[PDB]
DNA sequence: ATCAAGCCTTCCTTCAGGTGTTGCTCCAGAAAGGGTG
DNA sequence: CACCCTTTCATTATTATTATTATTATTTTTTTTTTT
């Protein structure tokens, strides 16, 4: 079962690529030393083979949001607005391990050596939340295959073989966004502002001297300057959600998580409002089901997840999490 | 090192009194003396065998400056590289040309 | 024209230099300062020198793995040097223009390596398009030779082992013969 | 170095109907071979707690290749034709092998040098020099006759 | 019978290589100790003779998925998509030993070192599936030979004989992909989030303090940050499948699984949808028989396998898996 | 004829080395004990005297295919593609002992030391196939003499005199390739997956309980063998250039023609092993006949006298020579 | 034309005790007899 | 005649072993020539 979630990003997308990268005042990502490099955390990039010129395929950059990131995102919306309301309406109580395994695939960092008995595999695989995301102490396989967010871009013409041939962006899709820290005690100005600090003006003054003693001279003070590379907004992305012999309840759960997908953020940089997005279209095995009012279609999936929400107990999450 | 005539042409018929080069001194084994593109590629193929081989060739070309005709006498050869007199194995070819002289 | 198309017998004295001869004729060098003085009597070649600055081994044995801006500057050098008026160009200046355009067009193909060098007199910029694989040229030489004599004082590594020198001038092993030395 | 060799049964290595039509008796003959091998295996297993099969796993220690060997050939006051005969043998010796091991093609070799009384005389294309040896053996092998062999043999 | 199945992976390929590889914050792999060392799980790589300088051939790395794994993927597609539907379609049921001997090579890790009788060997090497995949307790040899997947890369130009020179790509084909698993109990946020947890916030608080205990010092917490090196996506691969004197049913079974092989993941990285691929072409002894709808041509092989799956029975599999 | 053939393996070469070798998870061959070790099946190695440095002559391991191996391969290609096709288009047929003699050299073990007639030895060494592979119960000397497969490598410089200094590799030449062998019913996930197994869930869960009981048995032994066996085997890397020296001491032209027709069938043949993993596929990129290059991409395009000689000797082929070759004097 | 010129902890966890076949075979003697061309 | 072939005799009676040991990792900086 194949799902293709085509979205447009309202705010810019920052999913931080690990790597202490550096930036100058105008471009030159990771310059040579002595040009006064500034710290730079770039957005997550996937190298991708692409048709660069006629007959030549090169490994080129393309900035993505990771499939692991949005696997955990889909699992998170699934659990916060469907699963947790079900377990509050029936009063079912999860354990610490059951909660942590339902959100993270494991209760501890040690998976168990034994494999689960086949009845437990069949019952858990049949269960929609467990089937979509496996794991646990006995390392269950899940039915969900969450692919990364590629933009609809020339670097992904080799990726989008079927469909999405139009709406192709030629140029780069990143902008460097600069954030500075400022010290408020440097910027306060007035003593009527410092009448709310206990200790008066002399305490604020003494902190100014601490920072002056740091300015002459490794406890970090304040007032840093940073840049972070972001993916530019308004561009169409594609999400691929593949399923592995799914029950109708698992697909209905995915569509239940998918309808509210917009409230959440496909990114990091929470405070900067990075990750806001609107779903342009959703296709089940290629068929378009998406409307402005969520998903229009797939009624057997919605009915199956309706009957699977009912009778969903905590004990499924408890038994799977419990280590041998 | 390579390609210089150090024999007297003011003494054509008598090589016994030829005295242009009485002393030849080698300060160092000529390793790495060719850095052409083809020889660097050949070094990359063969390894150190090409470098030691060409070093022996340059060493024998530097040693060829002493005798240029029969009949000369009292020609002095010196080698001052300390790897000549150490126990290292890779400088072993520069022994055997050195072994063709005596005392 | 210069020599017969087929040499029935070829004898090469001072054999050990012959391979170096091929390494000199298949290497085309661009010298920047005599050209820069000749045009005064373009800005893109100044940018080409500034781009050659950024790339103690400086671009040794690298055909195309570094292209900071080397090929747009090379194409601009080719067009700015080949489109200058031949009328009014000095009879000794067009030789400098032609040798520089031949070096630039040898670097244009990408079938040859690139290497920068400096002069002994001063740190002047030197661009070279030499070739490190000479099998096709030397094979075309030995195809046009019926029989040949390898002659030099320095041909054999140990004994009669001429496999190194056979691998210098790409002599066919079916046709090679390493005679005992004197 | 120990080089291991296994012979195995090729009636174990059959398996298509096209593989078996070439057999006299065909399928039944191959299966009778199979049951004979089975019964031999059970008989051997009961013997441990004389007709053997074809499976045979064994070893042989060999001298490593590429090694230089020396070879001293001393002629006690020879004639000139004798040294010429030894030299022609050393010329034409390149197509012949040492120590057996013919199937594995062991003993393949190439002559690096031949020092005749200490002076090197071997070339890549045979022996260059010793022309008096070659002339003496040329006159001898023109003079070669089997009657000398017969008089050495019978009388 | 030689088959050249050119595929293109859509998502990144990750066939993990055994070994303790480690990665720093930057691209450095297996660094000197004392630096920040994060565990890397590299893709399976193989070394090839390649002309690194157009005359000098050196064993360069090139990332592959092994033919042992590729054989299993081809085996599984036929086993799940052709063999088992024909078995339950005629009601034929295998034992668990014959089931393991279908999926693995045999049922028990001990093989009897006993010759199987010739007529047995002729029936199984005339059997389509079991002729493809030998083994069993008596260790049959198959007719199927699967080579590892190879991209049309300039490192494999000596592997790739002819007809693929234009398709060859150049440069690095790998990307290190970072993965994190935090503690979602650290990301809990509100008192309405802990009500699903039994005992509520204090119990959640209890988990937090063990984390702080595990901060000050074998049990392992949830929070992990690591990396896995993958092949890039959109690259063009080639696959060699050789067939030793095959019967017509065996090649037809090969074409059946490959044609329906699109819905399948090249093994490694299921949750991140890593194994997804699309088959660009299928050369059938040098003749291109692939289309967008699957294998056109090859009609006698599809016919012979169609008359083979009619008449598949359990007893052949049972006699294959039965130990002497 | 001194045939020299260079074959480019386009997949790995795995001629397994007998022994008990181990490897750690990192990739160190034969680790000191106490660390977690997994069984490694190395490729075939020979020690070779080679030039490391200059005159420091040393035994280095060079990874080969045995001469006995590729000899058997040469026999099987000719037997499969020339001899038995030309033996079954006519009515001739072979006894099982004579098939065993034509393939394994001998119809059985326990050879008769009674020798064989001089007319017989001459007629078998004039045979196209029997003079090449002189097996039999009375042990002939076959005139086919087959080299080990050598990679054109810097460690094989003393083996290969000249003409192979180009296209010659160096350095490490192998790769350890791992295999998992995953137990199949652990992959079982639903009632749809389990319907072919007799009993379905009960038999699957019973084998699961057997596996966990064997796991407790293994934990008791550390502090009956399952289907999880994760191991390693070392292969020679693909794309390497190898040399193969066939030698024929005074052959009949039909016999070297049989070698050349076998070489024609050399393509689509497997060298060493690893038949499940497609190891041992190769392409011939050169054949030399007395040093004369006689291989084009279409085929031989040369050695024509040997070709018509082996042609005339394979319509003249029959089973009488094979049967009198396989006939044992005691039996 | 200049400053602020990145901060903290993440730094793995199970599974992988490989098992079967191969475990060698021949001959290394000269008489004296009888049937041959 | 020389040669070429087939079959007689003996009854021995334990059986140590070589315990040696086996798969790598080193340099280094010229400045020629006499061709289009």
């Amino acid at each position: 079962m194949q799902i293709e979630v085509t979205v447009r990003n309202i705010t810019p997308i920052f999913s931080a690529a690990p790597g202490s990268n550096y930036i100058t005042i105008d471009g030159t990502i990771n310059p040579p030393p002595g040009v006064s490099r500034f710290p730079l955390v770039r957005t997550r990039m996937m190298y991708v083979a692409a048709d660069v010129g006629d007959g030549v395929i090169k490994s080129v950059p393309l900035q993505i949001v990771p499939g692991n990131t949005m696997r955990s995102l889909l699992r998170r919306t699934m659990l916060k607005h469907v699963i947790e309301p079900a377990l509050v309406e029936k009063g079912n109580k999860l354990s610490i391990g059951a909660y942590a395994t339902a959100y993270s695939g494991n209760a501890t960092g040690n998976p168990d050596g034994v494999p689960s008995s086949f009845d437990e595999i069949a019952t858990m695989r049949a269960h929609p939340f467990i089937g979509l995301f496996g794991g646990g102490p006995r390392m269950l396989e899940g039915r969900l295959m969450v692919d990364s967010l590629y933009p609809i871009h020339t670097n992904a013409e080799r990726i989008l073989g079927a469909g999405y041939e139009n709406e192709m962006m030629s140029g780069p899709i990143t902008q460097v966004v600069w954030a500075r820290r400022m010290d408020p005690i440097l910027n306060l100005g007035s003593s009527e502002d410092v009448e709310v600090i206990n200790g008066g003006a002399v305490a604020a003054n003494g902190w100014i001297q601490d920072l002056l003693a740091n300015s002459k001279a490794n406890g970090r003070g304040l007032k840093a300057f940073n840049a972070h590379e972001v993916v530019i907004p308004g561009l169409k992305w594609v999400w691929r959600i593949s399923l592995d012999r799914p029950t109708d309840a698992q697909v209905g759960l995915v569509l239940l998580a998918l309808n509210k997908m917009t409230n959440e953020r496909i990114a990091g940089g929470h405070s900067k409002d990075y990750g806001r997005f609107v779903i342009d279209g959703v296709s089940l095995n290629g068929e378009q089901v998406w409307s402005q009012s969520g998903i229009t279609g797939g009624e057997q999936y919605f009915d199956a997840v309706a009957e699977a929400i009912d009778g969903l107990s905590s004990k499924e999450f408890e038994q799977f999490a419990q280590s041998a | 090192w390579t390609g210089i005539d150090l024999s007297d042409h003011s003494l054509p018929d008598n090589p016994e009194l030829d005295r242009l080069l009485s002393d030849l001194v080698i300060t160092r084994i000529p390793v790495g003396q060719n850095r052409s593109l083809t020889h660097e590629r050949r070094t990359a193929i063969g390894g150190f065998r090409i470098i030691s081989q060409e070093a022996a060739w340059h060493f024998r070309q530097g040693l060829g400056r002493l005798v240029r005709r029969p009949g000369v006498t009292h020609k002095n050869l010196w080698v001052l590289d300390a790897r000549i007199y150490g126990g290292a194995a890779w400088v072993a070819p520069f022994r055997q040309i050195l072994d063709r002289y005596k005392k | 024209l210069s020599l017969p198309h087929f040499i029935d017998t070829l004898i090469v004295d001072e054999a050990h230099l012959l391979e170096q001869a091929f390494a000199s004729v298949y290497t085309h060098t661009l010298r920047l300062r005599p050209l820069m003085r000749t045009i005064e009597g373009l800005d893109a070649l100044k940018e080409l020198f500034t781009q050659m600055q950024v790339a103690t081994n400086t671009s040794l044995n690298v055909p195309l793995s570094d292209v900071p801006e080397l090929i747009p500057a090379l194409k601009d050098t080719v067009k700015t040097l080949g489109a200058l008026p031949t009328k009014g160009m000095s009879r000794d200046a067009r030789s400098v223009i032609r040798i520089a355009t031949r070096a630039a067009n040898d670097a244009l193909s990408g079938h040859s390596r690139l290497r920068i060098e400096v002069t002994p007199v001063h740190s002047y910029p030197m661009l070279l398009s030499g070739r490190s694989n000479l099998q096709r040229a030397l094979l075309g030489l030995w195809n046009a030779t019926g029989g040949a004599t390898l002659v030099s004082a320095t041909l054999f590594t140990t004994g009669d082992n001429g496999s190194l020198t056979r691998w210098k001038l790409e002599v066919p092993t079916e046709r090679a013969a390493f005679l005992p030395p004197v | 170095q120990v080089v291991w060799a296994r012979r195995m049964d090729p009636i174990l290595n059959l398996g298509s109907s096209e593989d078996v039509e070439v057999i006299n008796g065909g399928a039944v003959a191959a299966n009778g071979w199979i049951q004979d091998l089975l019964a031999n295996s059970k008989a051997a297993a009961s013997k441990k707690k004389n007709g053997r099969g074809l499976k045979a796993f064994n070893a042989h220690e060999v001298v490593i290749p590429g090694l230089k060997w020396v070879w001293r050939i001393s002629l006690d006051r020879p004639t000139d034709a004798q040294v010429g005969l030894v030299l022609l043998a050393l010329n034409k010796m390149t197509n012949e092998r040492i120590a057996g091991g013919h199937s594995k093609d062991y003993g393949r070799f190439v002559i690096d040098g031949v020092s005749l009384n200490g002076e090197q005389v071997w070339s890549q294309s045979g022996i260059t020099g010793g022309e008096q040896y070659f002339d003496a053996v040329a006159e001898a092998i023109d003079g070669l006759s089997s009657k000398e062999f017969e008089q050495f043999a019978q009388s």
